[PDB]
């Protein structure tokens, strides 16, 4: 029994992901520079990765004794730290998929498009999209007292409580829906283009090229659907109310926010360490 | 830095700008080297080195023949090192035809160019070119005088498939470029789009070295 | 080359003229310009200027808030906007030319000019010398005087001379010391060194009869001083 | 048969030749630098790094004033650049990309350059107006150009790859004189101090020495064993230096018509690019095609540095007139000031 | 062929016919010369920044 000892993932991913994360701008220090759009939006992934593992050892706390020993305004701007990097984080993976596609799919506009301005310019379209969220975590944050302490959005229970469960429905479809659609419908389109490529598809080599880059792909969808489904899910569950509130139910959603977390360690490990301008 | 040091520093990075957009510009045009021993006709038009500009399906194609420079190969071939394909005409009516062979010469400069060590990842778009006059004169002459080893049918498709297997197998370490082999006619307009489509290939590895997943 | 400047008039006080310039016969985008008027008994006053490219937009003090100097460069042509004018506009304007890389020559070109009519911490360039009689085939020497040392930290002396024939804009003949200009006669010399200065003609002729203007370049204010007349 | 009996007597000449040659031969250079002081180990360092070439830089040219320079790239630009504040002066665009040569006027008011256009571009530099234009498009070479270097305003010098060098009137646009005798393609140039004479290299592995004003070949040098790619006079005219395709410099004396040092290493099997000489002399620096250029002791044959910094090939290097620095300019669009 | 011989053999015979010095005595020159020019190099003396114009 006793399952608090999940509190050590809390530590594990944890330090690899600052080790990992802030490493990539070692790349950015050190090998690699701002003359391509991949690198922008590496860089932006990166920076997105280390302030969302920057947020865990409050919820390790919150989770360890079930109060929120750190006040209002904080709770306000952790909480909408957390969500601004959450979309952001989701939103430059959706745009890095739009990209292979449009590198693949149509080499001849994309002599246009992939430059380091346009690049720039859907970035900071992203952070203010994002920066919408933000404000309305800003201001709609808060704490309340239910004999514990809970740091979340608050919303009038006297009178149209309804607007907590829309925030739910929007959050899940445009952190989850339409960037998991968006990933497979421009993956599948350019490894199916990749396939008729007289290059990468010629004999041996070139197919076992072919094969690692499916395999990337795949295991970049896969560890998003993984470690994104159970949480959103989760959140679906309890807003309409199928689970108690236990321990057991604590202990899940936890370890749901953890999966959540370990989705922010390991980018930087399949788009850094398995890229072939950040190997060399 | 005084008044007019500071103008020129304007000035300066005027220049720069000026360069930066020219490069950005000249990046996204497609380079082809001309290469033949062995007619340029209908692949040109359909001193010094020629240049000639078109365009396909928005994409600027930029091609430069050298064929007047009657000096040695190794001391200006290394300029083209960056092109994005070379081109290669070879005649096929001049089997019989003696300069030594012209198709043993137009096999020795292909297995010179080809296996050269700036081209050891440059793609080859190959032209095989008279093939009405090679059919024509197929049946009044065999392939025995260019093949010693051809042992086949003295029809047009099989001696055709011979002479291209025969050019094509002189690629040695073909697993970072690819020879595409076009049979040259005169019919909508397709001598470009074979062109377009294997260069578009080209864009395409390049756009995954650029994305990092190659 | 040529600079052919429009507009000018009489503007009742308060009013507001658009001067013009339109330039031929030189690649007008890499020039820098300036506007620099003459009061019409004295000496040259600099009123602005505009970079290649516009992106250095500088103004005089006594003309600043009222006078907008802009460029059109696909029209060759240089405008002066002037709202509020008082009496000491009325001057006669000048559009010059000027380049600056290593080894120019700025203010090598000057319009004809503009007459316009209104009714009813910088260094100072002083010259001393006026109304100098002169003798054809005689040696005139000219002094000129600055407040500010004028010797920069990269060897440079910022220096120019100026030649005001009667009737006629001024002509560049020194452009930093010890520098003659394109079709300046080898009879021009100049030297100096820190504050103190001289132009040296060794035989002069009857067309080197008019005002000889000193110019500064090491700091914008870019100031003049009240030129030497030379009379026979 | 007439034939043989003039090959014979070529081959006679020949043998008469070396025998003159190994009658003058006395001692050689190094017995008598035997007793010098060495050059113990330069440091240069790259004072400045001049960027805004966007490809593979094939040429730079000095100027007389030791400060500004001038560079081609087969981005089709040509570029003049302010060595002291890193200032692109002017960026001049040419009508053909494939630029290999660029000079430098003495008087500094024209440029030159030239490539597989086998054209002679001269570009004025100093107009009324303020852009520089064409002033002269000298043609009449069947081959490449590898070399082109000012004689005055109005006189240049090329080399070509059809064998021959050719001395222009820019005014008139005509050939003046044409230098025959090369059996291979001509690639460098080098001007004497005096301006009466010059050296040519080219890839029959031999270098020529010609009379300005005569037209005819004075002198012909026969020590390497590939193409030279490479040449430069000694300060005081009387002797030069070339670099070749195997691996080796070879210093040659006018006077004696002979070899006088060879300047090579185990560890260099790369070919020379670019020679050049200090203002004394005493040092030799070449560019090579491992990324990296070799300070030689030129009286003693050895080693005196490495100016390593390059990313790719050195396709040029030149010193400047005082001996301030040494400008080198390479395949990886970057040129680097040394010091 | 037979006038390229010619030519071949008259221009060898030019190049026979030149006085040439020992190369002792040309190597003492360009010793001398490399003497004589040795302070006037900043290549092998480096020079201070007051001089130097790079820096
Ligand atoms: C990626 O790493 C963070 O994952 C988020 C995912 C959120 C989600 O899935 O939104 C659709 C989720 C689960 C929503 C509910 C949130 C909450 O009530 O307050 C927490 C808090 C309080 C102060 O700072 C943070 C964060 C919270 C538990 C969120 C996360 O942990």
């Amino acid at each position: 029994a006793i399952p608090v000892i999940i509190t050590a993932v809390y530590s594990v991913v944890f330090v690899v992901g600052l080790v990992g994360n802030s490493l990539v701008m070692f790349v950015i220090i050190r090998y690699t520079k701002m003359k391509t759009a991949t690198n922008i939006y590496i860089f932006n992934l990166a920076l997105a990765d280390a302030l969302v593992t920057t947020t865990m050892p409050f919820q390790s706390t919150v989770y360890l004794m079930n109060s929120w020993p750190f006040g209002d305004v904080l709770c306000k701007i952790v909480l909408s730290i957390d969500y601004y990097n959450m979309f952001t984080s989701i939103f430059t993976l959706t745009m890095m998929s739009v990209d292979r596609y449009i590198a693949v799919c149509h080499p001849v506009k994309a002599l246009d498009f992939r430059t380091p301005l346009k690049a720039k310019i859907i970035n900071i379209c992203i952070w203010l999209l994002s920066s919408s969220v933000g404000i309305s975590a800003i201001v709609l944050g808060g704490t309340k007292v239910r004999d514990v302490i809970e740091c979340s959005l608050q919303f009038p229970d006297d009178d149209y409580s309804w607007w907590d469960l829309f925030m739910k429905i929007c959050v899940f479809i445009f952190a989850f829906v339409i960037p998991v659609l968006i990933i497979i419908v421009c993956y599948t389109l350019m490894i199916l283009r990749l396939k008729s490529v007289r290059l990468l598809s010629g004999s041996r080599e070139k197919d076992r090229n072919l094969r690692r880059i499916t395999r990337l792909v795949l295991v970049v969808v896969a560890v998003f659907v993984v470690c994104w489904t159970p949480i959103h899910i989760f959140i679906l569950v309890e807003a309409l109310g199928s689970t108690s509130h236990s321990t057991a139910a604590l202990s899940s959603y936890y370890f749901c926010i953890a999966l959540g977390y370990t989705n922010s360690s390991l980018n930087p490990i399949l788009y850094a360490f398995l890229d072939e301008n950040f190997k060399r | 830095l005084s008044a007019e040091d500071k103008a020129a520093v304007e000035r300066s990075k005027m220049i720069d700008r000026n360069l930066r957009e020219d490069g950005e510009k000249a990046a996204r045009e497609v380079k082809l080297l001309l290469l033949g021993a062995s007619g340029k006709n209908t692949i040109v038009k359909q001193t010094g080195i020629v240049e000639t500009h078109f365009t396909f399906k928005d994409l600027h194609f930029k091609m430069f023949d050298v064929g007047a420079q009657r000096s040695e190969r190794k001391k200006w071939i290394h300029c083209f090192e960056g092109v994005t394909a070379i081109i290669f005409c070879v005649a096929l009516s001049d089997y019989d035809l003696v300069l030594m062979n012209r198709m043993h010469a137009s096999m020795k400069l292909f297995d010179s160019i080809c296996n050269n060590k700036w081209f050891t990842d440059t793609s080859i778009i190959l032209f095989l070119n008279k093939k009405d006059l090679f059919e024509e004169k197929i049946k009044k002459s065999p392939l025995t005088i260019c093949y010693p080893e051809y042992a086949g049918s003295n029809t047009y498709e099989e001696a055709a498939a011979y002479i291209q297997c025969q050019f094509e197998d002189l690629n040695k370490r073909k697993d970072t470029k690819e020879i595409y082999t076009h049979f040259t006619c005169s019919t909508d307009t397709k001598n470009v789009q074979f062109v377009f489509d294997a260069v578009t290939d080209v864009i395409i590895k390049n756009n995954l070295k650029d994305c990092g997943l190659f | 080359v040529q600079l052919v400047e429009s507009g000018g008039g009489l503007v009742q006080p308060g009013g507001s003229r658009k001067l013009s310039c339109s330039a031929s016969g030189f690649a007008f985008s890499s020039f820098g310009m300036h506007w620099v008027r003459q009061a019409p008994e004295k000496g040259l006053e600099w009123v602005a200027y505009i970079s290649s490219g516009s992106g250095t937009i500088y103004y005089a003090d006594t003309v600043k808030g009222r006078f907008t100097i802009s460029r059109d460069d696909p029209k060759n042509t240089l405008f002066l906007q002037m709202t509020s004018l008082r009496s000491e506009d009325t001057a006669m304007y000048y559009c010059v030319r000027s380049i600056y890389y290593y080894g120019s020559s700025p203010f090598d070109f000057w319009g004809q000019g503009t007459t316009l009519t209104v009714s009813s911490s910088d260094i100072v360039m002083t010259q001393a010398t006026s109304s100098v009689p002169v003798t054809p085939g005689e040696s005139v020497s000219i002094s000129c005087r600055s407040s500010k040392s004028l010797l920069h930290s990269n060897g440079n002396t910022y220096l120019y001379w100026f030649l005001q024939r009667p009737g006629q804009s001024p002509q560049l003949l020194i452009y930093r010391m010890s520098n003659l200009a394109s079709g300046v006669p080898d009879r021009f010399s100049g030297s100096g060194s820190g504050t103190a200065f001289t132009l040296t003609i060794s035989r002069l002729e009857a067309e080197d009869v008019g005002v000889y203007y000193c110019m500064q370049h090491l700091e914008y204010p870019l100031t003049f001083g009240a030129g030497t007349k030379l009379e026979l | 048969s007439e034939l043989d009996q003039l090959r014979q007597e070529a081959e006679q000449l020949k043998n008469q030749i070396r025998d003159a040659r190994k009658a003058c031969a006395d001692a050689t250079l190094s017995q008598i630098t035997n007793n010098i002081d060495p050059v113990g180990r330069i440091q240069m360092r790259t004072r400045r790094t001049l960027r805004g070439h966007l490809a593979k830089i094939y040429a730079m040219h000095w100027g007389t004033d030791s400060r500004l320079l001038v560079s081609a790239s087969q981005d089709g630009k040509l570029i003049i650049w302010d060595s002291y504040t890193t200032n692109k002066v002017h960026a001049i665009p040419l009508r053909s990309s494939w630029v290999m040569t660029c000079a430098y006027a003495p008087s500094g008011n024209y440029v030159a350059c030239g490539g597989l256009d086998n054209i002679c571009s001269i570009y004025n530099l100093k107009t009324r107006e303020g852009n520089v234009r064409v002033s002269r498009e000298l043609a009449g070479h069947t081959g490449y150009l590898s070399c082109c270097r000012f004689l005055d305003d109005n006189q240049i010098v090329t080399s070509s790859g059809d064998t021959t060098c050719a001395l222009w009137d820019i005014e008139t646009g005509q050939q003046t004189t044409t230098f025959t005798g090369h059996t291979g393609d001509v690639m460098s140039l080098s001007l004497a101090p005096d301006t009466r004479l010059f050296v040519s290299g080219a890839c029959d592995a031999s270098a020529k020495l010609w009379d300005v004003r005569e037209g005819m070949c004075r002198q012909t040098f026969t020590g390497h064993e590939s193409d030279i790619n490479a040449i430069c006079f000694f300060p005081n005219g009387n002797a030069f230096a070339t670099g070749s395709d195997d691996a080796t410099c070879r210093l040659f004396d006018l006077r004696a018509d002979q070899e006088l040092m060879t300047y090579s290493h185990d560890n260099i099997i790369c070919g020379i690019t670019s020679v050049s000489f200090s203002k004394s002399g005493r040092l030799l620096l070449a560019g090579y095609d491992d990324f990296n250029c070799n300070v030689w002791d030129a009286l003693k044959a050895d080693r005196a540095g490495v100016l390593a910094g390059h990313d790719n090939r050195v396709s040029c290097l030149g010193v400047t007139d005082d001996g301030m620095a040494v400008a080198t300019g390479s395949w990886d669009s970057f040129l680097k000031i040394w010091n | 062929s037979i006038a390229q011989a010619r030519k071949l053999v008259e221009q060898l015979k030019m190049e026979a016919n030149i006085d040439r010095i020992k190369v002792s005595k040309a190597a003492a020159d360009l010793m001398a010369y490399c003497e004589a020019h040795a302070k006037e190099d900043p290549l092998l003396t480096p020079v201070p920044a007051s001089e130097n114009p790079f820096r």
